RNA sequence: CGGUGGAACACAGUGGAGCCUUGUCCUCCGGGUUAAUGUCGCUUUUGGCAUUGGCCCCUGCUCCUGAGAGAAGAAAUAUACUGGGGAACCAGUCUUUACCGACCGUUGUUAUCAGAAAUUCACGGAGUUCGGCCUAGGUCGGACUCCGAUGGGAACGGCAACGGUUGUUCCGUUUGACUUGUCG
């Protein structure tokens, strides 16, 4: 006979607050320009995808770019899709973490729509890192990023004790 | 299949042990972050010690942790991986995370998506 | 070099607590060479004239808020010390203190067999078996 | 707590009986040199492989026993490995003029969940090599290597029992002095 027992397991008490993805609103005004630009890149030539706009869409290149090899470009922007199925969670629990230790001004934007499976199924993996140094795109990227799309850290900024979190999991026991 | 019994009388000794484990994890993480934000690796063999003692308490009470904690800490030297060495992907395998000591913690990520751990599934977990 | 130190965390902790004592002795020698009794001028003197010696020096001014607030708040949560004090239970509280760890505690030597050990306050960085480190 | 005064230097202290695998002058594995043979490439000849024969490879010290303490420069900084001790160091596995190394085998266990899997069952992916169909190199089978989110774990790792050592097992004393009794 099977009996269900609830076992107490210690939780990471700040992983919910460390994965508080930033507040994004009025987002369908942004995907139009972003998707139009990405498609206009992806149409002509795979070298002409990366000649006018320098973007990296492979996570090894994201780590090697944020390691400290290129330090000239200080405003660098990132776009990562959450709330989307068929997306790996091991990378997703480490993308907002690795950008925090980067000395460059890296601006993560979390895309909140669940139906946006296009950018993952089309380009590479569903993430986009590019540079706003002298491009035209920054002329609107600096417009909206102060409005709603602010990214700041409250969790490491001040000194605060954190309450413990002990959850409990299900376990079957056959006798 | 069986009997459905859901007890919310948490036991006092288990709460004491998990508060001890969580306090050791918090003080080790805050030592590591307060040292890492300011300057170079000053007392990085110190905070690791706490984690090691933490894992030894996990030997005594025979309790289990979420895979977030064991994914954060190491396996051999038992150090925090908040500042790892290198992260590589699609290098003819799945994934690799290198450390300073040389012990790596890799994950089979190139097989298929939508794979969750047993504590991260929809209904298997009840908070507090 | 760095890999051979942290092969065992205990031996690296021993090397760290030896290096802190050696750096403190070198700090006393450079402080007598400085001939300035003020410690706030002494730290800036070491920052100006001895960069590699300053790297392993402890920071007690940093050490107090990073430890005391977390320790006091953990004891206020664990021993159920709230605004209502008239529902306290001492025996279970002493049992919890027997079950709680002392790593990170402020503790004071009030009585000792040695007359020189008394009067020392300090915060735990590591608990040993039969000695104590503050 | 252990051993000696019973064993005479292993003469297993000696004798007898029973059984069998009938007590094999045997074999450590392993590594080096030399000689002979056969194959494959360079062509006085040399190199690689396999077999056979010969040699070489370590009683750390005292003591009958029990036990005691010395040092780990033939690869390290902490002086072989592992854990702790505040440090001389302690415990366990080991070796010691080792100018080569050597953690013996079998059985069971590591409950429940988790995970593909709790013992080199199996399964999934990648790379290499070989064979068949076949020839823009597609597929199939066999072998090796690496990895797979979990759990203290995947490490022939930890725990417990049993010796092949010079065949096993059983039985008996080599331990006495006076007093008394019997027998020659
Ligand atoms: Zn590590």
């Amino acid at each position: 006979k099977r009996r269900q027992v609830y076992k107490p397991v210690l939780d990471n008490p700040f992983t919910n607050e460390a994965h508080m993805w930033p507040r994004v609103h009025d987002q369908p005004l942004i995907w139009q320009l972003l998707q139009s630009s990405i498609i206009n890149k992806l149409i002509h030539i795979q070298s002409k995808e990366n000649y006018p706009w320098e973007l990296y869409t492979d996570f090894n290149e994201i780590v090697q770019y944020l390691s400290g090899a290129h330090g000239n470009s200080d405003p660098v922007c990132l776009f990562v899709c959450n709330k989307d199925p068929d997306v790996p969670l091991v990378l997703l629990q480490q993308i907002p973490l690795l950008c925090y230790m980067a000395p460059m001004t890296v601006k993560l934007v979390q895309l909140p729509k669940s139906a946006m499976d296009t950018f993952k199924s089309v380009s590479k993996y569903g993430m986009l890192l590019l540079r706003c140094d002298d491009r035209v795109d920054k002329k609107f990227v600096s417009q909206i990023q102060k409005n709603v799309d602010l990214l700041q850290f409250p969790w490491l900024n001040a000194i605060k004790y954190r309450p413990t979190s002990v959850k409990l999991l299900k376990t079957t026991v056959p006798i | 299949n069986g009997t459905l019994l859901v007890p919310p009388p948490r036991t006092i000794a288990n709460q004491d042990h998990f508060h001890r484990l969580n306090y050791l994890y918090q003080i080790s993480a805050y030592q590591t972050r307060a040292r890492q934000k300011a300057r170079t690796d000053a007392h990085t063999p110190l905070a690791r010690n706490y984690i090691k003692s933490m894992d030894l308490i996990s030997k005594k009470t025979k309790t289990s942790l979420l895979p977030t904690i064991k994914r954060t800490i190491c396996k051999k030297c038992h150090r925090l991986l908040w500042t790892p060495k290198k992260l590589e992907i699609t290098s003819d395998g799945a994934l690799s995370v290198m450390c300073g000591c040389g012990t790596v913690k890799r994950f089979n990520i190139g097989a298929d998506p939508n794979y969750r751990t047993y504590s991260e599934r929809e209904g298997n977990l009840l908070n507090s | 070099d760095y890999q051979r130190i942290n092969k065992n965390s205990k031996i690296a902790l021993r090397e760290y607590i030896n290096n802190c004592k050696k750096n403190t002795k070198k700090c006393l020698k450079l402080a007598y060479e400085n001939k300035i009794t003020d410690k706030e001028d002494l730290l800036h003197y070491i920052e100006e004239k001895h960069p590699t010696i300053y790297e392993s020096l402890p920071q007690y001014v940093d050490f107090v808020p990073m430890y005391k607030e977390l320790w006091i708040n953990y004891i206020k949560e664990l021993l159920n010390i709230t605004k209502n004090l008239k529902t306290f239970n001492g025996s279970l509280a002493l049992l919890k203190l027997s079950m709680a760890d002392y790593n990170g505690a402020l503790l004071r030597v009030t009585k000792s067999k040695n007359k020189t050990l008394i009067g020392l306050q300090g915060i735990v960085i590591w608990d040993s078996q039969k000695f104590f480190i503050m």
